[PDB]
């Protein structure tokens, strides 16, 4: 459900940066 | 068997080959390589202190063995020889700040480097050599000796500011590469930690896209 | 100053150059060899595949013997194989893991490998230890070692990227011969069967003959527009064979001083790393960067198979001297057997 | 400085110049002789026996 | 220079145990595998045992199977023969002989020198002749049979000369039946048809004065020939 929210609703998120600064 | 007795020897000799094949390349698997370039006053020989063919160079930190290749060296054409360097974990670019004849032709290089159709999934760890002296540099004169389209004032902030976001946005190929960019000091020890740091990351990085999680 | 006469003398003599060259082309291959019945189609698999190499392929070489053979990849090894049976004979470590290329000597006592160090080993594989050792490392090139073959026991020809190529006695050691005229990097040579002659191909998109007695050039081929990355020699030892990065081959005549022959198609756009002649002539095999190794008819410009299998580019190319197989290797720390 | 180099040029234009050469016909005529000569001595031309096949057995 | 020294020799009591051992020096022992190979004191050459490189197949003979043990130190250039329960049949001198095995390899090529011990389905060789007389100059044709075929599917004679000369270990000569050994006179040739096999010499010599073996090395355990010898 959380991941549904943030696909649907702030799609600002779902880019690559996002994930490759979380990452470091 | 069909086999003859001296064909069985050979086979036995063949197998031992192939187990000390094994044992060799399983321990050439447990090192880093790092392509080392940039100007020759950048520093490049210096920048790591645990410190004519091609210019290598080995330390190992914190339990992680790199070799450094520099081919600065090979002054034939790039374009035939630079494909035996597409299997390495990283580029390590040393700028000079001070001078800066040396730093335009280190974005010539730089950009050089960064855009070839080999070094399309490899990442750049950017050392800005000379920090404080071109600070002092900085204070005395302006940016405009080589960066003279550049509006900025006489402080050091904002031409390295400058320097850096240039030094970024030469770069085209943002989508499967990241830059680490640190201020060299002139006794920073820092620097055999940032490549350990740049090099889990690439490595973390690497894993995620195989395994098609990232 | 009187360097724009020497100019003018120069596009004077390019002129009746060419001048005399199209005098001789009467006519065409094709028109000749429109009545020859095709080869047919080729059906060649896979018989032996030698695993072992833990990095990309970049040479090999046959035997004399036939069933003796060497290769060299980035690893650090240098690895003699036997065919027939898929067993490894010699594994030789290298002082610099950089290499691209080696020889096997034709008496099967020696072999050679050389790479970005700038040096030519010589190994020597008969000894009274049971082991390989150095016998020697030939050094005075400028730039990357590109190419190396053996002619006998004492005497080995080098080609490197100082725009220059070398033959080399051995035990002295010492630069016998230079020849020079190449304005770009040599990046391969082909000994003639009289060893007496060999050709050159350069980066500046011409070829070049040489006598190795003399030491200087004698004809110059040209007609590329990019660099030559492989050169053959036609068995009779009157025509070679080039290829070059723009996708296509050519096909080179030494008494017509002209090419008679072009093997392209739209499909193919990537370039040549290698080439060679089967026993009787009438083949020309190439690899290629896609992946793959063509077979044309070298007289007709017709496609007559493909040899399908590898996973990464296809460096070296290999026809035995009895003509029974082609070896081929790869990027993909591979090589194979196709009869 | 360069001077030397075009002379050199010169001399190596002249040189190649006064080779004499072959029409086509005769070269390629040549080059279809021997290919038509040596085409059983091919094995990869034709097809081979497993008897003479070395790499055929297993 | 290749030298294998062989030592522990002496006189034992029947029932005794002795070690005898083997030290190499100028060529690369790791990869070798090693023979002890044995003579009686008025007799023919005879095999004992052999172990490959690395210590992966080692072999006996019927004769001195269970009582002998054949190790081999790598990391020391050193070979051992442990022997036990000994019998007035094992009074010999050992030889140390190195062979190594790939394409084109000549096994056999240098024995040792001898260490003596005095206590108080196999291939059949044959060589008839034992003594010839002969004179500087002229050939000798010296021959030798089998029982079963010495040829094999791969297309090699497995078959082996030796010469032994006076007070000299035995030295090789020819390797599958028609490949000279290096160091050897070329005036040395050999023949065979699959189950008779001849050495021929021209140009004979007073140093081809001595006794010649011929030996099988299609399976094991290998076998000698009785000997023929050459004398002025």
């Amino acid at each position: 459900f959380n991941k549904i929210y943030i696909i649907l609703f702030k799609p600002s998120r779902n880019t690559i940066e996002e994930v490759r600064c979380s990452t470091a | 068997c069909t086999l003859s007795a001296e064909d069985k020897a050979a086979v036995e000799r063949s197998k031992m080959i192939d187990r000390n094949l094994r044992e060799d390349g399983e321990k050439a698997a447990r090192e880093v390589k790092l392509l080392l370039l940039g100007a020759d006053n950048s520093g490049k020989s210096t920048i790591v202190k645990q410190m004519t063919g091609i210019v290598e160079t080995h330390f190992t930190f914190k339990d992680l063995h790199f070799k450094m290749f520099d081919v600065g060296g090979q002054r034939s054409e790039r374009k035939k020889w630079i494909h035996c360097f597409e299997d390495v974990a990283a580029i390590i670019f040393c700028v000079d700040l001070s001078d800066y004849n040396r730093m335009h032709e280190s974005m010539k290089l730089f950009d050089s480097i960064c855009n070839n159709k080999w070094f399309t999934d490899t990442s750049i760890i950017l050392f800005l050599n000379k920090k404080d002296l071109f600070e002092e540099k900085i204070k005395k004169s302006p940016l405009t000796i080589c960066y003279q389209e550049y509006a900025g004032s006489n402080t050091y902030e904002e031409a390295a500011a400058y320097i850096q976001c240039q030094f970024e946005d030469l770069n085209k190929r943002k989508d499967t590469k990241e830059i680490y960019t640190h201020f060299t000091c002139a006794t920073d020890t820092k620097n055999a930690q940032f490549i350990f740091d740049a090099v889990t990351d690439v490595i973390i990085k690497n894993n995620l896209k195989d395994c098609g999680l990232f | 100053s009187e360097l724009d006469q020497l100019r003018q003398e120069a596009e004077q003599l390019k002129n009746q150059i060419r001048d005399a060259r199209k005098a001789c082309a009467d006519a065409t291959l094709s028109q000749i060899t429109n009545n020859i019945d095709p080869v047919g189609r080729i059906q060649m698999r896979t018989r032996r595949t030698l695993r072992g190499h833990l990095a990309k392929i970049y040479a090999m070489h046959w035997g004399t013997d036939s069933r003796l053979l060497v290769s060299a990849s980035q690893d650090g090894k240098l690895i003699i194989w036997d065919s027939y049976t898929t067993n490894k004979v010699h594994a030789i470590p290298l002082r610099s893991s950089w290499v691209m290329t080696c020889a096997y000597a034709p008496s099967g006592n020696y072999v050679a490998c050389g790479g970005l160090d700038n040096i030519c080993s010589i190994y020597n594989l008969k000894t009274r230890e049971g082991n390989v050792r150095v016998s020697r490392e030939l050094a005075g090139h400028t730039g990357y070692l590109s190419c190396c073959r053996f002619l006998d026991d004492n005497q080995i020809v080098t080609s490197s990227g100082d725009t220059t190529c070398a033959l080399w006695d051995i035990e002295t050691g010492q630069q016998t011969t230079t020849f020079t005229g190449h304005t770009g990097d040599v990046m391969s040579l082909s000994l003639a069967p009289d060893t007496r002659l060999f050709v050159s191909g350069a980066c500046d998109a011409s070829a070049k003959l040489w006598d190795v007695r003399e030491g200087m050039c004698r004809q110059t081929f040209t007609g590329h527009e990019s660099d030559i990355n492989a050169i053959c020699f036609f068995p009779n030892g009157n025509a070679f064979a080039t290829g070059s990065d723009d996708a296509t081959c050519r096909l080179f005549d030494l008494r017509a001083d002209q090419e008679l022959m072009t093997y392209s198609h739209d499909n193919i756009i990537c370039g040549i790393t290698s080439v060679s002649f089967s026993k009787s002539g009438r083949l020309l095999l190439a690899g290629y960067d896609d992946f793959n190794c063509n077979v044309w008819d070298a007289l007709k410009a017709d496609r007559a198979g493909v040899l399908a299998g590898h996973d990464n580019r296809v460096s070296c190319l290999g026809v035995t001297d009895d003509g029974m197989a082609v070896a081929t290797g790869s990027w993909d720390s591979f090589l194979k057997i196709w009869n | 400085a360069s001077i030397a180099q075009a002379r050199k040029l010169v001399e190596q234009l002249k040189m190649e110049a006064n080779i004499d050469r072959i029409k086509v016909s005769k070269a390629a005529a040549d080059l279809m002789a021997y290919c038509e000569a040596h085409a059983k001595e091919d094995p990869l031309l034709t097809p081979v026996p497993a008897s003479e096949n070395p790499f055929r057995e297993k | 220079d290749v030298q294998l020294v062989e030592s522990g020799g002496g006189l034992v009591q029947p029932g005794g145990s002795r070690k005898l051992s083997c030290s190499a020096s100028g060529f690369a022992f790791s990869s070798f595998g090693m023979h002890w190979v044995r003579q009686a004191p008025e007799k023919g050459l005879e095999w004992v045992a052999y172990i490959s490189s690395g210590s992966g197949t080692i072999y006996y003979a019927d004769t001195v199977k269970g009582r002998f043990t054949i190790s081999r130190d790598d990391p020391k250039n050193t070979l051992f023969l442990q022997m036990t329960s000994l019998r007035s049949e094992d009074t010999a001198m050992y030889y140390c002989v190195r062979s190594i095995y790939y394409y084109g390899s000549s096994p056999f090529d240098f024995w040792g020198q001898g260490t003596t011990l005095t206590v108080s389905s196999d291939i059949v060789m044959t060589q008839a002749t034992s003594s010839v007389p002969v004179t500087p100059g002229e050939s000798v044709s010296i021959s030798c049979r089998s029982s079963k075929s010495l040829l094999h599917s791969n297309g090699n004679t497995y078959l082996y000369w030796f010469l032994q000369r006076p007070g000299q270990s035995p030295q090789l000569l020819i390797y599958r039946m028609s490949n000279l050994a290096s160091g050897v006179p070329d005036r040395f040739s050999g023949s065979g048809s699959g189950t008779a096999f001849t050495l021929t010499i021209s140009r004979l010599e007073a140093e081809d004065v001595g006794v010649y073996y011929c030996m099988q090395h299609l399976e094991y355990p290998l076998t000698f020939g009785a000997g023929t010898k050459l004398e002025l």
